[PDB]
């Protein structure tokens, strides 16, 4: 319904859903910690739709609401 | 690992094959229902006296997903065909997880174990019987197992990577 993609470290993906009052450390908070990754390592980006830009470097605290439907990526820093 | 083995975790909405996944690689029950879109794990494990690096692919169960699934299944090596002991439709289902696979994989030489999630509830409704026939009708093993107490978790998914290098 309302979810975000987002690919990560050491090859792998997850689609995460979004609820109400969630930070995007919160929604991604699961799918790092099972795969013994820790938020304070990584950088997230929000991936673009056009080459020409820059793809966006968000902050933990970005509300995961305003990230439905797009595609990010969380690498290690 | 040296070698590496891509696993499937395959069947209904709600067998447990996201619980099932998240006891391999992280020990830990969960206890919420969170339904998969798509998931993709990597965990590294000795599996007789080998060091394996296990891709695990797990799917959506919910049908509106199965073009995702499908891709998944596309790049699998192995699949675990999960139902649950509450749930007769997802037993009966697996006939139907199945034919998906041997029509993915173009193959009906693919591995595949049968597992069977949830042996911790009351109640239980597909028996022992019904389950082993099922197997044997297919020649796959059978595992019994709950993602709650972790019974059986390492049994499926060491099953599996056995019947894959049985295959190779
Ligand atoms: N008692 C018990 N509950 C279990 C077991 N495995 C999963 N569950 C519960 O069953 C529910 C669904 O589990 P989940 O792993 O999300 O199932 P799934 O097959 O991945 N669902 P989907 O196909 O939508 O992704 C959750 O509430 C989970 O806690 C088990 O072995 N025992
Ligand atoms: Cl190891
Ligand atoms: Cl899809
Ligand atoms: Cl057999
Ligand atoms: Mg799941």
């Amino acid at each position: 319904s309302n979810t975000i993609r987002v690919f990560l470290p050491n090859k792998q993906r997850t689609v995460v859903n979004v609820r109400n009052g969630m930070s995007l450390h919160d929604c991604l908070m699961k799918a790092l910690k099972v795969r013994g990754l820790q938020p304070e390592c990584c950088a997230v980006f929000r991936l673009l739709h056009e080459h020409k830009g820059k793809k966006a470097r968000l902050d933990w605290n970005t509300d995961a609401a305003s990230l439905i439907g797009e595609e990010l990526q969380v690498d290690f820093l | 690992g040296m070698t590496e083995y891509k696993l499937v975790v395959v069947g209904a909405g709600g067998v447990g094959k996201s619980a099932l996944t998240i006891q391999l690689i992280q020990n830990h029950f969960v206890d919420e229902y969170d339904p998969t879109i798509e998931d993709s794990y990597r965990k590294q494990v000795v599996i007789d006296g080998e060091t394996c690096l296990l891709d695990i692919l797990d799917t959506a169960g919910q049908e509106e997903y199965s073009a995702m699934r499908d891709q998944y299944m596309r790049t699998g090596e192995g699949f675990l065909c999960v139902f649950a002991i509450n749930n007769t439709k997802s037993f009966e289902d697996i006939h139907h997880y199945r034919e998906q696979i041997k029509r993915v994989k173009d193959s009906e030489d693919v591995p595949m174990v049968l597992v069977g999630n949830k042996c911790d509830l009351p109640s239980r409704t597909v028996d022992t019987k019904q389950a082993q026939d099922l197997a044997r009708s297919y020649g796959i093993p059978f595992i019994e197992t709950s993602a709650k107490t972790r019974q059986g978790v390492d049994d499926a998914f060491y099953t599996l990577v056995r019947e894959i290098r049985k295959h190779k």
